[PDB]
């Protein structure tokens, strides 16, 4: 079930700085 | 600086 | 975490606190990889130069926490170690090569909104994301200064190129380590700090939306020093030992 957060990924909600990570994976 | 934990857990 | 920010509730559910029973103090960070297994740095448990050699009866694992010091009743879960395993080839004498231990908890822990494990990379995952320039995230209750958070801090950092890592220290860097941090030029700060060791370095996959732990907070010299970087245990390079202790 690993790596999908009950409060984020599972409710399709993003945390406030994840976009900083995704934008860097070019 | 830590609050007291239950003794249950020691 | 130096120059980090307050974690949001439920942002890192795999985030575990390593806590000393007596005196009751924070030792290190760790992560939950299953319902009975915790992953941390070996230097958290054993470091002869400093007379450190913790046992199973010596500590507590606290999962589900946000606050550093309050006991979050009904949220957090405190457990007992059934056993500790250090990598047979952890190098405490030279460079803290293979700084990795596994902890088997006395009872499985149940998952909630605050408690959820992180994935371990598979070879192709490590390949696509363990690249220079790509950012990873560290969390911890460690020093905010080269002094203590009230809540879990986060910071996102870029992986740095092997050569730059090698040339910033006098320590002998191995294939089981990677370093992360901003260049003095990039002029952005952030770093782990005392208290933070053993916690996770994690990346989110752009393919399947999951969070993968890629590193363990290992060593560095100072906190948020210019031209110096954090050293982390390369979790996929040690993957095969990890499966070994878990099945055996
Ligand atoms: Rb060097
Ligand atoms: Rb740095």
């Amino acid at each position: 079930d690993c790596g999908l957060r009950p409060l984020f990924e599972k409710k399709s909600l993003e945390d406030k700085t994840e976009r900083e990570l995704l934008e860097s994976y070019i | 600086d830590f609050e007291e934990i239950p003794g249950e857990y020691l | 975490i130096v120059e980090g920010s307050d974690a949001e509730i439920g942002m890192s559910p795999w985030q575990v606190m390593l806590f000393r029973k007596s005196p009751q103090e924070l030792l290190c960070g760790a992560s939950l990889i299953s319902d009975r297994w915790v992953l941390t740095a070996a230097h958290c448990l054993l470091y002869p130069p400093w007379d450190k050699n913790f046992t199973e009866n010596d500590l507590l694992v606290r999962i589900g926490k946000h606050s550093r010091t309050r006991y979050e009743r009904n949220i957090e879960k405190i457990s007992m170690l059934e056993k500790i395993y250090i990598h047979p080839r952890y190098n405490w004498r030279e460079n803290l090569d293979r700084d990795i231990a596994l902890m088997k908890l006395k009872k499985p822990v149940a998952f909630s909104d605050y408690i959820h494990p992180v994935c371990l990379p598979d070879r192709e995952t490590a390949a696509s994301l363990l690249q220079a320039g790509y950012k990873g995230r560290v969390t911890g209750w460690g020093n905010l200064k080269e002094g203590q958070p009230s809540v879990l801090q986060v910071v996102n950092l870029p992986i740095v190129e092997r050569p730059v890592c090698k040339d910033s220290t006098r320590i002998r860097i191995t294939d089981n380590m990677f370093c992360a941090g901003y260049k003095p030029d990039e002029g952005k700060r952030g770093d782990a700090c005392e208290g933070d060791s053993g916690g996770p370095f994690v990346m989110k996959s752009p393919f399947n939306n999951r969070w993968y732990q890629m590193g363990i907070v290992s060593w560095g010299e100072g906190c948020d020093r210019d031209g110096k970087y954090g050293f982390y245990t390369h979790v996929f390079r040690l993957k095969k030992w990890i499966q070994k202790v878990i099945d055996q």
